């Protein structure tokens, strides 16, 4: 019962996922949404390829350590692969 | 110095000269005449050292202070400690008033005061009149002092000597030719504080000095208030003053025996009917130019009676305890109608004895009633209303059914009292804004336990909705107390002074069935005291959760569910669930805790001390000054 | 059964139907001529809200989706003092 | 100590105890005035009791005086032995089941209303965090009962 983030460059999808679960079924619900096949996206996060089909241990997300308030950071890549070019949001005005 | 003041306070308190001598010498200037001049705050209450020696009667200690020093009596001190401990009296007032003549003449030889004029403008011969000593009056009157001085309110010296037991006091006062018809601020000229005490003799004293009669403010003759005080030995005497014809002539019996079917002293049901039965025969006695007993319109409250026009009539009620002092109840009113102070007394005492002997229903109809009638002769009902409250606590707790339109009629006269209340905390400033705002709270008390007695009480749809919309109708005036508490925080607050009587038996506050009432009424459930403290702040207070989880349970869920913020803060800086200072309390708020990121954001912004001045809507600057 | 709220600056951020519907404001702007029920986007276009204010907006959405009656202890949601006094002001807009 | 505390003589027990009294003296049914006080529900005797430290031992038949304050439907003394500063979750959760059972079959305290409520108090304090929770111990379903199986959750209850 894990809420997990998926950055793109402009877009930002927020899906869940079970703990007792795999890469498959975060991978079909994103599919159904994004019209993407599980082969053209890629899910690269922390820099890193991770799997298709294993646990999320190697993948590098826990449920304790992606929490609601500070989900991942899980990056997409779509074949044109693509390029990383995701900006950091807007910086707060007039610092305290 | 103070402590010094406070040495010679003890040596005039025992009336020692030789140990005074020691405290008062071997000093400068400066300080001497200070001691001698200035008062001492004891038990609460300041007092010239001097007083207490001519309270204590301790002549020979204040003599020869006059002997060796130049001190005087105009030092400001209080009139006595019986109820009035008001200051700006002149130490010569207070020596009349302790019986003491031996210390009155020492004062006058060295500087007299007997023309003192304080506040009250009090003369010394006021309290020498109170104490009733023939020597002390007799003297201040060769002191070249006036004896016709008026106050605000025209306390005559006579009034006073009057109204006590005092007669050598009067019968001398009228020998130096006073005025026998000193009008006053309720119109009294000396004769009918004369007959309110029963003196049989100081009534007579004024006869020889023909004070005649003269009608009041109030409408009633001197040869009224008589009748009216239960007191027959002076009703006699001022029927022998050649002036009383027989309009005021049988009208005078039948307020004496009506004041003598309802008194709380003088109770006397066989001069009762003695006494109508007299009047009636003095009415129906020559068949010519009769004068017939005026029919009032019949009222709900003594019955169903329409008077006694016949003495037949009256024959049959004679052993009927019931039936004569409702028949004495419309013929007082008729005589002294609807403007009199005392006219509901009667009405109340019969409501006790009522009440006392298991009846309830002729009880609330006779002071809904004499509530009626002081409501609209603008006076203070806060008592009244108190006593609805016990008589409704009594008609609860005996399991007897409580009628919905009096509970409705005693409720809206309620709201009519907090809205005059209201009305009088705001025009008076300060002349009796004090008393103003405990009779004000004690009638928002009231109001309180008649609605929990509302709550307990089975009625019907539509007296249910107008008990609904007058509770509504009160609460959008929002009255507040001297701390800020409105009714939601008093039916919230364990510390709400419950009345000392079975009110205590019946109305327990914190009350869920109240709460849960003035919130369907419509209360402003976030409203604040002068601490901050909101409806929620309170019940989370709450020190007995366990033992009536039952009330602090419905509490927290209808005050939740009404609209409350459980997130709020105090002029403490401090949430609701900081105070739970309990552990269920803090588990019944926090599951009922609704999450806003309003409420999140603020509670950030706060912690951080951020600057949200005119950065925020105007709206949401007063929803982060307590989120 | 997506939500596609947008930014001032323009980042798109994209979250379930029911995790947006929480917000009143959001369940009032996708009712009416903003409909458009194509079954892609259902699209929000805020003026004045900034990325990172949204960004968090979105982060409290899911957290409220985790936490709205489990137990009653719920996990903290720590909020920056720089991105405080601009998340009040969009939470009082969106009357979350 | 405890004939006096017994009935309405809490004068008796006070000038007792400033005698120093018996603080922990047992009974033949190990009741050490406080099973043999709750009994009684004179909630000043408890509070004179706790002033004096009289402290928290079970008697006889295995029970802490909070469990017979709770088996008695007196919800004063539940209280004022619930603050004791040394009676633990555990403890205070199942008094507080014990005291919203007993509410419900009883003569003179008969309130189905006080049950739902104290059973609802008691599970919510077991259901509050998540970790170091405290699951109830349940007993097989007995027939006498029907075939109930307690509640183990806050949505059946």
């Amino acid at each position: 019962d894990v809420f997990l983030m998926i950055r793109r460059h402009k877009t930002t999808i927020f899906t869940d996922a079970k703990e007792s679960s795999t890469v498959f079924e975060l991978k079909r619900i994103v599919e159904g949404i994004l019209k993407r096949p599980p082969d053209e996206q890629r899910l690269y996060k922390d820099d890193q390829l991770l799997d298709d089909g294993k646990t999320l241990g190697e993948c590098g997300f826990t449920s304790q350590t992606a929490r609601p308030q500070a989900p991942a950071t899980v990056g997409l890549a779509f074949r044109a692969f693509e390029a990383l070019c995701i900006e950091p949001f807007s910086s707060p005005p007039e610092l305290p | 110095m103070e402590g010094l003041a406070g040495y010679v306070y003890k040596a005039a308190s025992e009336g020692k000269v030789l140990t005074l001598a020691a405290l008062l010498l071997n000093r400068s200037e400066s300080d001497i005449r200070y001691l001698l001049g200035y008062v001492s705050q004891q038990g609460g209450q300041r007092s010239t050292p001097l007083i207490i020696a001519a309270r204590n009667g301790h002549a020979k200690v204040v003599r020869l202070l006059l002997e060796h020093y130049r001190v005087q009596t105009q030092q400001t001190g209080t009139v006595r400690f019986d109820g009035y401990v008001i200051d700006g009296a002149t130490a010569l007032w207070c020596a009349a008033g302790a019986g003491h003549f031996e210390v009155v003449k020492l004062l006058v030889s060295h500087g007299a005061n007997v023309n003192h004029t304080t506040v009250t403008n009090s003369t010394p011969l006021r309290a020498a009149c109170f104490d009733g000593r023939l020597d002390i009056v007799k003297y201040l009157v060769e002191n070249n002092a006036n004896i016709s001085i008026a106050n605000k309110y025209d306390n005559t010296c006579l009034m006073i000597a009057a109204y006590k037991g005092h007669t050598d006091v009067v019968r001398y006062l009228l020998e130096q030719r006073a005025d026998p018809n000193a009008k006053a601020h309720c119109g009294a000229t000396a004769l009918h504080f004369a007959a309110e005490a029963g003196h049989i003799d100081i009534v007579k004293e004024l006869i020889k000095w023909r004070a005649a009669i003269v009608v009041n403010g109030h409408g009633m003759t001197p040869l009224k208030v008589a009748a009216e005080s239960c007191k027959a030995d002076v009703v006699e005497l001022l029927l022998s003053h050649a002036d009383c014809d027989r309009r005021s002539r049988i009208e005078a019996l039948e307020l004496l025996g009506a004041s003598f079917a309802n008194d709380r002293e003088n109770y006397d049901i066989i001069k009762t009917y003695h006494y109508l039965y007299l009047a009636m025969l003095e009415r129906f006695q020559d068949g010519d130019n009769i004068l017939e007993k005026e029919v009032l319109p019949p009222i709900h409250a003594y019955g169903n009676r329409t008077e006694c026009r016949n003495p037949q009539e009256l024959e049959s009620i004679r052993q009927d305890r019931d039936a004569l002092h409702m028949e004495g109840l419309i013929v007082r009113e008729r005589i002294l109608g609807a403007d009199n102070i005392d006219v509901s007394h009667p009405i109340i005492y019969r409501g006790a004895v009522y009440a006392d002997n298991m009846e309830f229903e002729q009880c609330i109809k006779l002071w809904l009633h004499a509530l009626h009638l002081r409501q609209k002769g603008n006076r203070n009902t806060h008592k009244d209303l108190l006593r609805f409250a016990q008589v409704f606590s009594q008609m609860i707790h005996l399991n007897e059914t409580v009628k919905a339109p009096d509970i409705e009629c005693v409720l809206r006269c309620s709201v009519l009292e907090i809205e005059q209340s209201m009305n009088r905390v705001k025009n008076i400033s300060d002349a009796d804004v004090h008393n103003a705002m405990d009779n004000y709270e004690c009638n928002l008390y009231t109001f309180l336990y008649l609605v929990c007695i509302s709550t307990k009480t089975q009625c019907s749809e539509e007296d249910q909705c107008k008990i609904n919309k007058q509770i509504y109708n009160l609460i959008h005036l929002d009255p507040r107390t001297r701390e800020g508490f409105t009714l939601l925080h008093l039916a919230v607050n364990s510390n709400t002074p419950v009345d000392d009587f079975h009110t205590n038996d019946v109305c327990s506050f914190p009350n869920a069935l109240v709460t849960k009432l003035l919130l369907d009424c419509g209360a402003e459930v976030n409203a604040v005291d002068n601490e901050g403290n909101s409806a929620l702040h309170i019940i989370v207070q709450y020190n007995r959760p366990i033992s009536d989880f039952l009330t602090l349970h419905s509490i927290i869920i209808s005050l939740v569910e009404a609209g409350a913020h459980t997130d709020m803060t105090n002029k403490q800086n401090k949430t609701p669930l900081d105070k739970s200072t309990t552990g269920v309390s803090e588990i019944l708020l926090k599951t009922q805790m609704k999450m806003s990121l309003k409420c999140l954001a603020a509670r950030a912004v706060r912690a951080n001390d951020i600057n949200y001045q005119d950065q925020i809507p105007r709206t949401l600057e007063e929803f982060v000054g307590f989120h | 059964m997506y939500v596609k709220l947008i930014s001032s600056d323009g980042h798109e951020f994209i979250v379930k139907r029911e995790h947006a519907l929480t917000s009143g404001t959001i369940k009032a702007m996708l009712s009416g001529p903003g409909q458009f029920a194509e079954n892609e986007t259902n699209e929000v276009n805020f003026r004045e809200i900034p990325s990172h204010v949204l960004s968090k907006v979105c982060m409290y959405f899911t957290y409220k989706v985790r936490y709205t009656n489990s137990s009653t202890e719920i996990p903290e949601f720590p909020i920056a003092p720089e991105i405080a006094l601009e998340l009040l002001m969009a939470a009082n807009f969106l009357d979350c």
